[PDB]
């Protein structure tokens, strides 16, 4: 293949660092980027390295450079939710029985359930008071 | 013979020559807009030869695209563009790598800054030689940013003239505006600007460019100028054209 | 517009395929069976805002999971770069057409939901809401720009324009002058609902991804078949010799020469001859196909074209 | 005004095959 | 007439949002296939969408006169009574 | 007299111009000014003999 | 994680629940929709040769 | 089996891990079901069932919009009447400004800015008390007659049984959207079979669709003169239109294939 001309051959390729000025982009004075994109030839042609990749029509044409524009303790949370929890009733139905609208008790219980899920267990809404009280006893 | 012969039927030697096309070439030249109209799109006016008859070539893609650059890299041909070359005031509408390599090699070693510096110091020497008779106190070489030579979006001060008096300056008029009206005002410090550009085929009008640059930069915020009175000399290196539109004090214009 | 509506009416009637037999499997029932989902009964506008924000967060998480912070996706679902993008950066922000199709679908959703929210607050009127919705559903190539990321979407856009023409010119008759006052949004809405029927699996699949030498091959297969019944011990000596004999046979067949190795076994020689015949047939077929393609106008490099020429 | 050539079919009513054909003089 | 003979001779011998108006049919030479006769539906049926008063003004007026002829004075006054209602 | 040949000639002229365009730049332009091709060879241009209805 | 693995199992069950709509027919059509087959006769006959002709194979 | 209160998911979403990721795979379904269950211009408010994720990752509308077709067409007929009667009253009609909201504002929270706001009136026709009695009481409901076991199958809303004074009232209201033909003779040589035949014969009925050639074959300039088709043996009285080749596809046509015979008189 034709020997790709070196960026020193042209010379005067000042290593400019400014990316853009006045909105318009600043082209690099060095042909390293253009050579990487597609190599020159021995006589100043532009055999372009075939871009074999996924199509992304937004990226290939960026609108002509577009416009250039605390958690409580686990034991504490369990104890509080148990205090908010009516006898022989899960957390979910506890949301139900207080959802026929004390409001403050309702959103307190819902929030407790929510960060309890955030802890890493998603079976919160499917546990009766007996199971979670047994869990509290096990951890206590 | 390994070459396919278009003229399998006729021999030049026996039949003669059955067609002539020199008239076609001449009519082609005429229809293209005359020799001069052909050459306007070329970079010839940037070579500053006096006339076109006495030249010859040396027997080219690179030469072909560079020579036809002012009519190819125009904003009309490619749109959604004007990425600027580094350390240079040139605008390449569209990524033209062959034109780009020609344009870097033609502007190597901070050449644009060298033109700006040379124009500045030559005009400074001119005003030093013409200090007293123009009623000039002194000439001050303004602190010019290294990238101000290739600063298109805005501009700053280049050369200042102190009067030791109050100059009477006129309205902003072009360098050829022999008929200029008085501004009915006075000033003591006079500014001069050195603006360089690469006019393409459509926008090589140095007079309009100079007028627009002067009327925009004077009314600009990123363009801090010591006095509202001054001149802005725009020089088109592409077609070797020049024009200044700013104010004029006595003797300044000629 | 009338004739173009009729064209798709006729094509729908003609290209109609019977709905395939299947077993009823309902997605949302499976969603409710698990413990991860629950149910309530909300106002439509509330769920519109929920879905808007949810889709916005999904797209932001897709962007930020590359830990790149140089693209900005605002609330109206515009993906603007924040800084001028480097060539290294313009290779990592290559998402695919699916991403921008989904982003523009969510922009359409946002437009509809925010129009309803405008009506609900008191900003606009019922009639103004209806006119806004028809405008959205008709002018969607001028409000979203989906069609860049899928070209077939120009059938839907032209069809919504066709419906606009068919409807407006009976709406605007008599005292009703020409202007922005028609709110019969029922047709474009359907057109954009049947678009999502089709592309829902496609975008779901791409979310599922993102988140959570034919002659040489034939020669290799022939060599493997020969070596399978060949001695295991003779593998570094006889396999190379057999391959060289096959290459010599191919060269002789190209040169119309009678390649023959007396030392080669008769069954091995017969297998090599069969391989040579198959290779010659494949080469002849490929040469004929390539010559026909070149004659028709197919473009190829001069070197491979010259190779095909030499084969012919 | 696009720069692509246009098919000469239909745009040649005003010309003949030889109009503007000139013969050179002896040299 | 000229287009008829031409028809006989012919027979026997970028994102575009809007449709190109050259895609249109219906440009006939036969005046029976251009100026068709419009259904009147006994003067009592109308077209969907269009404004009713406009159609009632633009209808062919055949059946109005045929009523005015055939209708007897009692049916005439009943029809006038409904008209005034 | 041959119309198909006139159409073919114009198509092939456009193909030649388009290949020159692609060699000159990767992206296809709008309103490439024709004086690039038709200018005589001694005057820098390529020198394309034309057989089509191109308007300057 | 444990919760993450449980979620992945649940979602995989969800996905396999869905294509079950046409799973049998799709899989049947896909199943319904070679060189060694052509070379089998010569391949079988090549094992008939004895080992005294294996190391005697010449090279080009 | 647990309809959880509307004030739970509100807080969950307002307050914001493969559990959260395996759910986002289905957002096109959420969009499709939300845009599908979109209120009609006669409703101010529509309360829809919602099936959400316990993290607020995704929220589907768990409903299909079933309608009784006569009632839907009559409601949109009244809509047509109203939106036409209004535009002629407001000669300067101000369109909504798109996009409705600025590109940098997070969506307004429903709980604070829309929850207790009493919405504006919807588009609704003034149904006359006497001549609209059969439909006066339930016309502009969400799902009319859903809980009246006399007229609708059940709460699943899959079958309607109507009386004739209701069907007449629904028929009068929809008339602005109705053709008011009594036949299908209007559609002679302008129906599905005619367009099928014109497509198969590679011709266009003036006023109809224009497809592309079904299969490349002989052409009207591809057959020579024979002694059969000699144009000197042919009497021309009236040109053989293409409609004559659609109406009688076997008398007026060489090689007719895929010719769906058009229905004759009615």
């Amino acid at each position: 293949k034709y020997d790709i001309l070196a960026s020193e051959d042209v010379e005067g390729q000042e290593a400019a660092t400014l990316p853009s000025e006045g909105g318009v982009r600043i082209t690099p004075f060095n042909l390293q980027e253009e050579m990487e994109e597609g190599h020159f030839d021995a006589d100043g042609n532009y055999f372009l390295n075939r871009d074999a990749q996924i199509r992304d029509s937004w990226l290939d044409n960026i609108d002509w450079v577009k416009i250039r524009e605390t958690s409580m303790s686990a034991q504490a949370l369990l104890e509080g939710l148990l205090e908010l929890l009516l006898p022989r009733e899960t957390v979910a139905g506890a949301l139900r029985r207080l959802g026929a609208r004390s409001p403050q008790r309702l959103d307190r219980l819902s929030g407790l359930a929510d960060q309890m899920v955030a802890r890493g267990n998603l079976g919160v809404y499917q546990e009766t008071r007996e199971r979670l009280a047994m869990r509290l006893k096990g951890l206590g | 013979v390994l070459k396919q012969n278009p003229f399998w039927w006729t021999h030049q030697r026996h039949d003669g020559k059955l067609w002539n096309l020199n008239n076609y070439r001449t009519d082609m030249i005429q229809a293209l807009g005359g020799v001069e109209g052909i050459l306007e799109h070329t970079l010839f006016k940037g070579t500053y030869f006096p006339t076109w008859e006495g030249l010859f070539w040396e027997k080219p893609n690179r030469r072909f695209t560079l020579w036809w650059s002012p009519t190819i890299n125009r904003a009309n041909v490619y749109v959604g563009f004007q990425v600027q070359l580094d350390l240079t005031g040139i605008f390449m509408h569209g990524k033209i790598p062959t034109l780009k390599i020609s344009l870097i090699q033609i502007f190597r070693a901070h050449l644009w800054q060298k033109i700006h510096e040379s124009i500045v110091m030559d005009l400074c020497q001119v005003f030093d030689q013409e200090l007293d008779a123009l009623e000039i106190e002194t000439v001050q070489k303004e602190t010019i940013h290294p990238r101000k030579s290739y600063k298109m979006n805005s501009s700053c001060a280049d050369i200042l003239l102190f009067a030791s008096y109050k100059w009477n300056v006129s309205r902003p008029s072009l360098l050829a505006d022999s008929k200029d009206v008085m501004d009915s005002t006075t000033t003591q410090k006079y500014w001069i600007d050195i603006q360089l550009r690469w006019g393409d085929y459509d926008s090589h009008d140095i007079e309009r460019y100079a007028r627009a640059k002067f009327l925009d930069y004077t009314t600009d915020n990123m363009s801090i100028y010591p006095s509202p009175t001054g001149v802005l000399i725009a020089i088109d290196l592409a077609y070797n054209l020049h024009s200044a539109y700013g104010n004029w004090f006595p003797g300044s214009k000629p | 517009s009338y004739q173009k509506l009729l064209k798709y009416y006729v094509l729908n009637a003609l290209k109609h395929r019977p709905p395939k037999a299947q077993k009823k499997r309902y997605l949302f029932r499976s969603f409710k069976a698990t413990k991860f989902f629950q149910s309530t009964k909300l106002d439509w506008v509330e769920v519109g805002l929920q879905v808007c924000r949810q889709g916005y967060n999904m797209l932001n998480l897709l962007i930020h999971r590359k830990n790149l912070n140089y693209l900005h996706l605002d609330y109206n679902f515009n993906l603007k770069p924040v800084k001028t993008l480097t060539t290294k950066e313009r290779k990592k922000s290559r998402f695919g057409n699916a991403f921008h199709l989904c982003r523009e679908v969510l922009r359409l959703t946002k437009l509809v939901v925010d129009s309803h929210v405008q009506y609900r607050l008191g900003n606009v009127d019922a009639f103004q809401l209806a006119d806004g919705l028809q405008y959205i559903f008709a002018h969607v190539g001028q409000l979203t720009g989906m069609y860049r990321y899928k070209y077939k979407l120009m059938r839907q856009i032209r069809m919504c324009k066709d419906l606009k023409h068919l409807i407006y010119y009976r709406f605007n008759t008599g005292p009703v002058g020409k202007g922005p006052g028609c709110g019969f949004w029922a047709a474009g809405w359907r057109v954009w609902l049947f678009f999502m029927r089709g592309i829902t699996p496609l975008l779901e699949r791409w979310l599922g991804n993102l988140l959570a030498h034919f002659d040489l091959e034939l020669r290799a297969a022939v060599m493997h078949d020969i070596l399978d019944m060949m001695p295991e011990g003779i593998k570094q000596n006889k396999a190379r010799t057999i391959l060289q004999h096959l290459s010599e046979a191919w060269r002789c067949w190209k040169a119309n020469i009678p390649w023959k190795v007396p030392g080669l076994p008769t069954p091995i020689e017969n297998m090599i001859l069969r391989y040579v015949k198959a290779k010659a047939d494949w080469w002849t077929n490929t040469a004929h196909y390539n010559r026909e393609r070149i004659r028709r106008g197919a473009t190829v490099d001069k070197t491979v074209c010259k190779k095909n020429l030499g084969r012919l | 005004p696009t720069g692509e050539v246009l098919s000469l079919v239909g745009k040649l009513e005003g010309t003949r095959m030889g109009d503007k054909a000139q013969r050179t003089k002896p040299q | 007439k000229s287009k008829e003979l031409h028809a006989i001779k012919e027979r026997y011998l970028k994102f575009v949002f809007e449709w190109d108006a050259s895609e249109d049919t219906s440009i006939d030479y036969n005046p029976l296939y251009k100026e068709r006769h419009q259904v009147q539906l006994l003067g009592r049926g109308f077209i969907a969408g269009i404004d009713l008063k406009q159609q009632k003004r633009e209808q062919s007026r055949f059946y109005g006169d045929l009523m005015e002829k055939r209708r007897t004075l009692e049916e005439k006054e009943q029809e006038e009574a409904r008209l005034r209602k | 007299n041959t119309q198909e040949l006139l159409d073919l000639l114009v198509k092939c002229e456009n193909k030649i111009q388009t290949r020159i365009k692609i060699g000159l730049n990767s992206k296809m332009p709008s309103r490439f000014p024709p004086v690039v091709f038709y200018t005589p060879k001694e005057l820098g241009g390529l020198g394309m003999l034309s057989m089509g209805h191109v308007l300057i | 994680e444990k919760d993450d693995e449980e979620a992945d199992a649940i979602y995989a069950a969800l996905d396999k629940r869905m294509d079950e709509r046409r799973k049998e027919r799709r899989e049947q059509r896909e199943k319904e929709e070679k060189i060694q087959q052509q070379f089998s006769d010569l391949k079988r006959k090549l094992a008939e040769v004895t080992e005294e002709e294996w190391l005697s194979i010449p090279e080009v | 089996k647990e309809d959880m209160p509307p004030e739970h998911v509100r807080k969950i979403i307002r307050d914001h891990k493969r559990v959260y990721l395996g759910a986002l795979k289905y957002m096109p379904h959420a969009v499709l079901k939300l845009l599908e269950n979109m209120p009609m211009p006669w409703e101010q408010i529509r309360d829809v069932p919602v099936l959400y994720h316990i993290t607020g990752a995704i929220s589907f509308v768990n409903e299909i919009p079933w309608v009784i077709e006569p009632v839907y067409i009559s409601q949109w007929g009244s809509m047509w009447i109203m939106m036409r009667r209004e535009k002629r009253d407001r000669r300067h009609f101000k369109r909504m400004r798109f996009p409705p909201f600025d590109d940098e504002e997070p969506p307004l929270d429903y709980a604070d800015n829309i929850l207790d706001v009493e919405p504006l009136e919807a588009i609704q026709l003034e149904l006359d008390p006497e001549e609209d009695a059969p439909v006066l009481d339930w016309f502009y409901d969400h799902q009319p007659l859903r809980d009246s076991r006399k007229y609708v199958n059940g709460s699943t809303y899959q079958r309607w049984q109507f009386t004739l004074p209701m069907m007449s009232t629904l028929y009068r209201l929809a008339n602005q959207l109705l053709t008011d033909l009594v036949d299908d003779n209007y559609f002679y040589l302008f129906d599905l079979k005619a367009f099928f035949t014109s497509k198969a014969l590679n011709m266009a009925i003036p006023g109809g669709p224009k497809f592309e050639p079904l299969v490349r074959d002989i052409n009207l300039q591809d057959e020579d003169w024979n002694e059969f088709n000699d144009i000197n043996k042919i009497i021309i009285r009236q040109p053989i239109r293409t409609e004559y080749k659609i109406a009688f596809p076997y008398l007026y046509n060489n090689l007719p294939h895929h010719v769906h015979l058009t229905w004759y008189h009615t």
